[PDB]
DNA sequence: ATCAATATCCACCTGCAGATACTACCAAAAGTGTATTTGGAAACTGCTCCATCAAAAGGCATGTTCAGCTGATTCAGCTGAACATGCCTTTTGATGGAGCAGTTTCCAAATACACTTTTGGTAGTATCTGCAGGTGGATATTGAT
DNA sequence: ATCAATATCCACCTGCAGATACTACCAAAAGTGTATTTGGAAACTGCTCCATCAAAAGGCATGTTCAGCTGAATCAGCTGAACATGCCTTTTGATGGAGCAGTTTCCAAATACACTTTTGGTAGTATCTGCAGGTGGATATTGAT
C-alpha cells in the first residue's frame, strides 16, 4: 500500500511562521510540492553539470552555491545565498 | 466488452463560445470568423505533441493506462512545465 | 428593447474571464477528443481522469497565452480584431 | 539524538535532501553541507512565496490560499515570475490585464 | 552622374550578407565591450581568445535572427522599414 | 576623441546585421534600440559565463565557461569546445 | 581480440560510449547493448549530416566541407533544421531569404 | 600534455564512407564534434530521467530507445531506431 | 524604345594557410578472464479506479439586425537611402610575463556497514469550519434622447 | 443634462465537502558510532597564450539631396457583436471488472578487480593542396532619356 512522500508538512510549518492564521488548501499544496520538486531538480542538475564541467566527483554546498547564482535572479539569489550560507555555518558548529 | 464506439470529429466539441472564452481570458475583444478553425487546427497540432510524448512515457512501462505523470513529464519535455498533477 | 453596443459586452466577458479560474472548453468534448488524438497514435489505451484534466490545463493555459500574443500582433497592426495572420505571426515568432 | 535539520536550523528535511541528491544520480558523491544549504535555499523560496500568497488571500478577503493565490503572487512579482516563466500554475487563471486600445471612447 | 535608387543597394547588401558568414562587427569595439560588461561582475579579468570569438558568433547570430523576426513584426504591419515596435514586439512575443 | 563602447557598435555594423537578417529598409532609432539589446543580451550570457570563471577560480574567462553560459541560456553554440 | 565497434558494425566506438555513460551520472548501471544502440545512432546522424553537407560542397563546387556547407545542409532539411532549431553553427551564415513585399516592382 | 578526446577520427571515419573524395576543415570537424557531444548530452539525458521515472537502476538499449523516439522527429528517428536494432543484433549473433 | 554606368559573371593563375601524412611512443583506455553481487521479469493476486451506464441540469446553434471596423484610396511631408568627401580607428604582428594546467602529497571528509531510534505516512473514526452559492436590495454603468 | 434598462455590488445566510484532529500502528527512514578509503586542496612550476603596443591597413563619419515611404484623413462595404429563440448534450452519480501495483522467487547480467594488448592522441617533422584573392573580358542590370 506505499507510501508517498510530500513537502506538505514542511511547506505547513512555513505556512504557520509568515502567516499563522491563513490556511493552505489540497490543490494549492499539491502546487506548492510541484514547486519544491522543481527548484530542487533545477538546482541539483545545474550542480551537477557544473561538477561534471570541473571534473570534480562530488556535489559540495559550494556547487549548490553556484547553481543558485545561475538558477534565481538577483534578489532572489542573494537571498538565498544567505540562508543557504547561514544553515551551513550553523550547520558545522553544531558538533 | 463489446465495441468501442467509433470517435471522428471531435475537433468540432472546441465551439465556438468555448474558443471566444478563452479569448477573452486572454484580453481579446473582437474576433475575426476565421479564428475559430485556425484555433482548432493549432489546439490539435498541440495535443498531438503531448499526447505523443506521453504514450511514449506509457508503453515504456508497459502500461495500458495514460497517467498523469505521462503527462506532466511529456509537458516538462516540451518545456510546458504543469504544477499541480504530481509534478 | 435595450442594446448594448458592439464592444461592451466584449469588455464585461474579458474582465469576467480574467477574473476566475474554473476551465472554460466542456469537459466531455475536450476529452473525446483526447481519446481520438490519442487512439490514432495507439489503440487500446485507458486515461486516468487526472491525465485528461492535465491536458487540459496544459491546453487551455497555452491557448489563453497564445491569445495574448495574437491580441498584440493585431494591435501592432492598428486593428482590434484577431485574425489568423496574428496567431501564425505569433506561432512562428515564438518558434513554433 | 539531533536531526540535522535542528543542528542546522531548518523546517525543511535535511536527512531527505540527503537522500533525495543521492538518488537522483547527481554526482559520485554529495558532500555533507549540500543538503542542508539545499534544504535552505528551498525553505526560503517556499516562504517567500507564501508571503506573497497570503497577502493575495487577505486582498480577496479569503483565509485559505488556493492556486489563484499562489499564481497572484507569482505573476505580481517580478522574480518569480521569472523563475517561474515557464511554468504553469493549474487552477491559476492570469492577471487582470486589458490594452489600452481596447478601452471605450476617448 | 549616376545614382541607384533608394532600396537597390539595400537589396544589393541583403543578397551579399546572406552569402557570406564573416562576422559583422569588428572584433576590438566587440572586445571591449565584453570586457566593459565582464567589470561590473568581476574585476581583474582576462578572455581566453576563443572566449570573446564565441561570445561575437552568439551575439551576431542572435543579432540577425531577431533581425528576421522584426522584419515580420515591420511586414505584418504593412510596413517596409524596421522599428523600435517591430523589435520590441519582437521581444515581447519570444518571452524576452 | 572620448567615445562610449557601446558606441563602437557602430551604424554601419548594425546595419549590415540587419541586411543579413533580411531588412531592406531601417529607422535612424533602430541602432540605439539595437544596442541596448545587444548589451542586454551580452549582460545575460557574461554573468553566467563570470559565474563559472569564478567557481573554478580562475582569472581568465574560457571558451567553455562562455560555450556553458550560452547553453543554459538556451543559445548552445557549436565550434567552440564541449 | 576484436573491438565491440567491430563486432557492432560500427565506426564510432562503444567502449568509449560505455565508458562515457558510466562516469556521466545518468545511472547505476549501464546495460551491454545501450552503448552499442547509442553509438550506432550518433554514426547514423552523423552520417546523415555529413550526406547533405557534403552534396552541399559539391554544389558550390568545393570539394572541402566547412561551416558553412554544415549550415545549409542542416537548415534545408526541415528534420535536422528541427533537431537542431535551438542551436548556432558557428561560422554558418543564413539562409539567402528576401521576404517577397520586399522585391522591387517587376 | 593531458590527453584532449574527441569523435574526430570516427567522424573523418564516416566522411570517407559517405563522401570518399570529401575532406572537412577544422572549424568544420570542431561542429561535428559539438553535435556529436550534444545528441549523446540530449540522449543520454533523456535515458536517465526515463530510468528514474520507472525506477529502475540500469540504462539499457531500450531506454536509448525510447529516448532517440522521445528527441527525433519522425524519419530521423525511424531510421536511428532501425540503424539502433541492427548494430545490436550484429553485437549480440557475434562471439 | 537606346544608351551608358556599373555590377556581376566566368576562366584561368598561383601562393601558402590549412590539411594531410608521417612516426617513435607511450599512457591510459579498452579488452580479457575470473569471482561476486543484484536488479528486475515471471508468476501470483490484492484492490484501486476506469469504462460504462441511466437521470436531469443547463449551455449551444441559428437567424436577424445594424454598429462600427477594416481596408482601399489619396496625398503631403519628413525620413531614410545614396553617395559624395576626408580622417582616425582597427588589425596585424612581436614580444614579456600572468596564470592555467600538470603533478605529487596527505588528511579531512567521504563511503561502508550494523544496529538503535525516530519519524512521516496511512488508516480509521472523529467532529469542525471556510466559503460557495443562494438570496434581495442598494448603487453603478450604459446608451437613448 | 435626464431617464430608465440592466449589470454590479456587497452584505447576510445555510449547507456541506473539504479541511483539520485524533489515536493506533510500522516500515523505512534517519541518526549514531564505529572501520577504511580517497578526492581535492595545497604548494610548487614549467609553458602556453594573453595583454600590450607599434606599424600598416583601411572603414566609418558627415553633409547634401531627394525618392518614396509612412501615416493621416476619408469613406463605403460588409464583417462580426449582440440578442431572441428553440432545444440536446454534458454533467454527475452510482456498480462490475480490467490492469496496476505489491508480493516473493531466482538467474541472466551487472559490477569489481586484476592483468595483457591496443589505439588514439601528440609531437616532431616534412609534405602536400584546395581555393581565396588577384586578373581580363564578356554580358547583364539598372536607370536615365
Ligand atoms: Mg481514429
Amino acid at each position: 500500500k506505499t507510501r508517498k512522500e510530500s513537502y506538505a508538512i514542511y511547506v505547513y510549518k512555513v505556512l504557520k511562521q509568515v502567516h499563522p492564521d491563513t490556511g493552505i488548501s489540497s490543490k494549492a499544496m499539491s502546487i506548492m510540492n510541484s514547486f519544491v520538486n522543481d527548484v530542487f531538480e533545477r538546482i541539483a542538475g545545474e550542480a551537477s553539470r557544473l561538477a561534471h564541467y570541473n571534473k570534480r566527483s562530488t556535489i559540495t554546498s559550494r556547487e549548490i552555491q553556484t547553481a543558485v547564482r545561475l538558477l534565481l535572479p538577483g534578489e532572489l539569489a542573494k537571498h538565498a545565498v544567505s540562508e543557504g550560507t547561514k544553515a551551513v555555518t550553523k550547520y558545522t558548529s553544531a558538533k | 466488452k463489446r465495441h468501442r464506439k467509433v470517435l471522428r470529429d471531435n475537433i468540432q466539441g472546441i465551439t465556438k463560445p468555448a474558443i471566444r472564452r478563452l479569448a477573452r481570458r486572454g484580453g481579446v475583444k473582437r474576433i475575426s470568423g476565421l479564428i475559430y478553425e485556425e484555433t482548432r487546427g493549432v489546439l490539435k497540432v498541440f495535443l498531438e505533441n503531448v499526447i505523443r510524448d506521453a504514450v511514449t512515457y506509457t508503453e515504456h512501462a508497459k502500461r495500458k493506462t495514460v497517467t498523469a505523470m505521462d503527462v506532466v513529464y511529456a509537458l516538462k519535455r516540451q518545456g510546458r512545465t504543469l504544477y499541480g498533477f504530481g509534478g | 428593447p435595450h442594446r448594448y453596443r458592439p464592444g461592451t459586452v466584449a469588455l464585461r466577458e474579458i474582465r469576467r474571464y480574467q477574473k476566475s479560474t474554473e476551465l472554460l472548453i466542456r469537459k466531455l468534448p475536450f476529452q473525446r477528443l483526447v481519446r481520438e488524438i490519442a487512439q490514432d497514435f495507439k489503440t487500446d489505451l485507458r486515461f486516468q481522469s487526472s491525465a485528461v484534466m492535465a491536458l487540459q490545463e496544459a491546453s487551455e493555459a497555452y491557448l489563453v497565452a497564445l491569445f495574448e500574443d495574437t491580441n498584440l500582433c493585431a494591435i501592432h497592426a492598428k486593428r482590434v480584431t484577431i485574425m489568423p495572420k496574428d496567431i501564425q505571426l505569433a506561432r512562428r515568432i515564438r518558434g513554433e | 539524538a539531533k536531526t540535522r535539520s535542528s543542528r542546522a536550523g531548518l523546517q525543511f528535511p535535511v536527512g531527505r535532501v540527503h537522500r533525495l541528491l543521492r538518488k537522483g544520480n547527481y554526482a559520485e558523491r554529495v558532500g555533507a553541507g549540500a543538503p542542508v544549504y539545499l534544504a535552505a535555499v528551498l525553505e526560503y523560496l517556499t516562504a517567500e512565496i507564501l508571503e506573497l500568497a497570503g497577502n493575495a488571500a487577505r486582498d480577496n478577503k479569503k483565509t485559505r490560499i488556493i492556486p489563484r493565490h499562489l499564481q497572484l503572487a507569482v505573476r505580481n512579482d517580478e522574480e518569480l515570475n521569472k523563475l517561474l516563466g515557464r511554468v504553469t500554475i493549474a487552477q491559476g487563471g492570469v492577471l487582470p490585464n486589458i490594452q489600452s486600445v481596447l478601452l471605450p471612447k476617448k
